[PDB]
């Protein structure tokens, strides 16, 4: 045996260190092991995708909370603090409504404002005024 | 309830119905296809004139690829490199 | 994993920015091996920039030895009593004084995962929500089928 | 509910908010007035939840729970 | 919510261009502006090439409009001369 | 603002209860807006694992 | 074009009358002007401001830490003036700018404490019956910073 | 059998109504083409994967500048519907040396070689 691998209860404890937590012989045994904690690993690097879309789902759960609750809807809020170039995005706003809802109380109220304004000046086609909060910044 | 075969391949398929959605977004996929029908239809040159107005700088580049195939050739190899390697059993006295 | 490894809040040690910063590093500990093939680029390391970095940031105090019992090293102890211990086994110069400005460039808390990108510990001015904040009052605090 | 005043300032490319906070007035408020089954039910219809919550579960559940875990804030 | 945004001549993502991408995010408290950021380095150079061929195109096109004209009046005068003796 | 750890807490989390009258409503309207304020949807605290749901009483 | 009052004719949103541009002037300058005669006073308590750092927007109250994932380039202790602030809010006003807050009214400055790695990320592809199995091990670079003010100017 | 398409000529032979409704002049026509990509070629027949390729569109929504002349107007004609021709207009004049740093393309097709930020 002319040389022969002495430096296997390395490999082995490589892969077991990230099994222990699990549950039956997937914990201690070294087949199964290896096929459930490959199966944990890939998990992981798809889950980072999956936790970017779970994040933007509660923040949009969120937000329509709290402007469901200021008499506005998701739509309305977020359609609306578009146009009038208040570039919040969702992580923002979701924290002020938790935290900081006068803030909050504002964005809606601006938002429903805005709203009657680009429809009121949408109204009236033709040559008139443009609204007050309709007025756009130009950059050059 | 059962479609027979697969659902989507054969002679029997589950039927499958155009929602406003895909109207609206193939609609809309026509009408910026109408505008670039609009766009290729006026040509600045005509065919005549664009003939060899750009051959200079089509053999001056083919000219670089040509000369970027045949400028290969081993490396050049040094002598402290080999010394270098000496190194690996440098100590402190 | 994640569900495997330990995980921390994100944190200064003891307000590290607020007042002054604090250099978080105390010790260093390079153990480099006379004649010895494996601390090679250590050694060239202590003849090159060890003097140039231990006159760039005066709050550590470096020790250089000789013969560790098992690996050239850097002994990094921060000032809350942290240990890192990185091994400088072949390396060249240039990992060397990367590894070495990695050491000084961090606090002694751990390298385990961060839950939030983001402490604060005063987090609310206009008030935290609770279900009163917006909801109106009624006339005597009455509630609905109240009689008087 | 919503009570701000919105403005924009003269060149119009900030938006100032002018929220207070309403107190809420004293006419609106009122004076202050001065077995193991069986013990399921009794729990659950205490605290509006089903009998699940409160059975017990086995050692090697309880022993992964962190009891040292890190708080914020 | 951006096609609003490319009505109004806004692009219709505002991660683009824009004040949001294209100001600098820090400097100094002394006042001393930063080094520029390495996407905005990038950014700048795809619009030095994209210009960079803009201008190389055109003179294509109006060098082969005028060597046109000129092979038209060269055959012009070619074709007065070969009307003589 | 300015309360002590557990009473905001406390007031944040702690549950509000519902009446919501069902006469001449269809059953669809009347589930709709129950089963969000059952949920937490009509939180900005809203977690999934939160249990922060409301109570409701549809007479 | 007179129409009765059936069910369909008025739709149910309500009737709000934009007011007229004159009075409203009026009106946007009375804001105003309490607003910046709060600030020269200091009658605010503490402030918040959203920030657009890095790439992404933080809510940032002062005394505070921001991580961020990539390596700043700047000494560890040495203050920045973060630019880009577009909301700045207090306990009685806001001011949220279009997009962006001016940098003569809101000033915004951070530290840079600590340059680390994170905890080592692990990347592992697999595709079955195939053979196909991949692991890489990435570490990221991150800097913690802390945002020491947030101060406000009346320049309205 | 499904084969590569002709296009009769009708087809890109402009009506006043279109010149009204898009901003075209038929006298004086423009000098180059924005192209943008906005349709994979994937599940889409090799000779139209061919023409991206040798038109230089292969990343979606990236911009391309492409000269007006007849041969580029025939490989942007089988692959139609996968891209977005836009004219490229100078408000100003085409960028000389100084300002040919300072430049930018505007959503609306235009190139203005005066790149500021600042309120104006």
């Amino acid at each position: 045996l002319r040389n022969r691998v002495t430096d296997r209860y390395f490999r082995i404890q490589e892969v077991l260190k990230h099994a222990r937590h699990f549950r039956g012989r997937k914990n201690r045994c070294y087949r199964l092991a290896v096929r459930t904690v490959i199966r944990a690993f890939v998990k992981c690097t798809k889950a980072r995708y999956l936790k970017k879309k779970n994040m933007r789902t509660l923040w949009i759960n969120r937000i329509t909370a709290a402007s469901q609750e200021h008499g506005l809807k998701y739509p309305a809020l977020i359609g609306n603090l578009v146009k009038c170039q208040v570039e919040l995005n969702r992580k923002v706003l979701a924290d002020l409504a938790i935290y900081e809802p006068k803030t909050f109380k504002s964005l809606a109220a601006l938002a429903s404002r805005r709203r009657h304004e680009g429809f009121a000046a949408a109204l009236g086609d033709g040559k008139e005024p443009e609204g007050i909060f309709s007025r756009v910044v130009q950059y050059h | 309830g059962r479609i027979p075969g697969r659902q989507w391949i054969g002679k029997h398929r589950r039927p499958r119905f155009v929602s406003l959605r895909a109207k609206q977004n193939m609609i809309r996929r026509l009408e910026i296809e109408a505008e670039n029908h609009y766009w290729l239809s006026m040509p600045y040159m005509t065919r005549e004139q664009e003939r060899g107005h750009a051959a200079v700088r089509r053999r001056e580049a083919f000219e670089a690829i040509k000369a970027a195939a045949t400028s290969k050739f081993p490396p050049h190899r040094f002598i402290a490199d080999q010394l270098d390697h000496l190194n690996v059993t440098k100590k402190w006295s | 994993t994640a569900r495997g490894t330990p995980s921390r809040f994100l944190a200064s040690v003891l307000h590290n920015g607020l007042g002054r910063y604090v250099q978080q590093l105390q010790r260093l500990s390079f153990s480099v091996s006379r004649d010895g093939a494996s601390s090679r680029g250590a050694r060239e390391f202590v003849e090159r920039e060890v003097i140039d970095f231990a006159r760039r940031n005066p709050g550590v105090v470096i020790y250089v030895n000789s013969r560790p019992c098992c690996v050239p090293r850097v002994v990094a102890e921060y000032l809350n009593g942290a240990v890192r211990e990185e091994s400088i086994h072949c390396k060249s110069v240039e990992e060397i004084s990367t590894l070495v400005q990695k050491l000084a460039d961090q606090s002694g808390l751990d390298v385990i995962r961060i839950r939030k990108p983001f402490h604060t510990d005063n987090p609310s001015i206009q008030g935290q929500w609770h279900p009163f904040t917006n909801k109106p009052t009624t006339f005597r605090g009455l509630r609905p089928r109240e009689v008087q | 509910n919503c009570n701000v005043e919105l403005a924009l300032t003269s060149d119009g490319r900030t938006i100032v908010c002018y929220h207070p906070s309403v107190d809420i007035p004293y006419e609106h408020t009122k004076p202050i007035p001065r077995e193991e089954g069986p013990m399921i039910e009794q729990l659950s219809k205490m605290f509006f939840t089903t009998k699940h919550r409160w059975y017990p579960h086995g050692r090697y559940h309880r022993c992964r729970k962190n009891l040292n875990p890190p708080k914020d804030r | 919510g951006g096609q609003w945004r490319l009505q109004q001549g806004l692009a219709a993502n505002p991660s683009g261009y824009g004040p949001l991408t294209e100001l600098p995010d820090w400097s100094y408290a002394d006042g001393r502006p930063a080094p520029p950021m390495k996407g905005q380095l990038r950014r700048k150079a795809e619009r030095e090439t994209f210009a960079r061929r803009v201008v190389l195109l055109s003179q294509e096109m109006d060098a082969g409009l005028q060597a046109w004209q000129l092979r038209q009046q060269k055959l012009q005068e070619e074709q007065r001369k070969q009307e003589n003796a | 603002s300015s309360f002590s750890r557990a009473p905001q807490q406390w007031a944040t989390f702690a549950r509000i209860w519902y009446l919501l009258d069902g006469k001449m409503q269809p059953p669809g309207k009347l589930a709709a807006m129950a089963s969000i304020r059952l949920q937490g949807l009509h939180k900005p605290v809203y977690h999934a694992l939160s249990d922060c749901g409301d109570h409701v009483v549809i007479m | 074009g007179y129409v009765p009052k059936t069910s369909l004719s008025s739709p149910p949103w309500p009737e709000v009358v934009l007011p007229d541009p004159v009075e409203e002037t009026r009106h946007h300058a009375e804001v105003v002007k309490k607003v910046n005669e709060m600030i020269v006073t200091g009658q605010y308590g503490r402030l918040f401001a959203v920030v657009h750092f890095a790439s992404r927007q933080w809510k940032v109250t002062s005394e505070d830490l921001i991580l961020i994932g990539n390596e700043l380039d700047l000494a560890c202790g040495e203050r920045i003036r973060l630019e880009k602030v577009l909301l700045v809010g207090a306990d009685n006003f806001t001011l949220l700018g279009k997009p962006l807050l001016g940098k003569d009214l809101v000033r915004v400055e951070a530290t840079v404490i600590e340059k680390t790695e994170s905890w080592p990320r692990i990347i592992m592809r697999f595709r079955k019956r195939k053979n196909f199995k991949k692991k890489r091990i990435v570490t990221t670079p991150q800097t913690v910073l802390r945002i020491n003010s947030i101060e406000i100017a009346p320049c309205l | 059998k499904f084969t590569r398409s002709r296009i009769p000529e009708k087809v890109f032979q402009a009506s006043p109504e279109d010149h009204e409704k898009y901003g075209g002049d038929p006298q004086n026509p423009h000098k180059l083409h924005i192209v943008t990509r906005i349709k994979s070629t994937r599940r889409r027949p090799y000779w139209e994967k061919d023409i991206i390729k040798m038109l230089g569109l292969e990343k979606a929504h990236t911009p391309q500048v492409h000269k007006n002349i007849p041969s580029v107007n025939a490989k942007l004609k089988v692959v139609k519907h996968l891209i977005r021709i836009k004219p490229l207009k100078l408000p100003q004049g085409l960028p000389a040396e100084e300002n040919m740093s300072n430049t930018c393309l505007k959503s609306t097709g235009e190139l203005v070689v005066q790149w500021h930020l600042k309120p104006v």
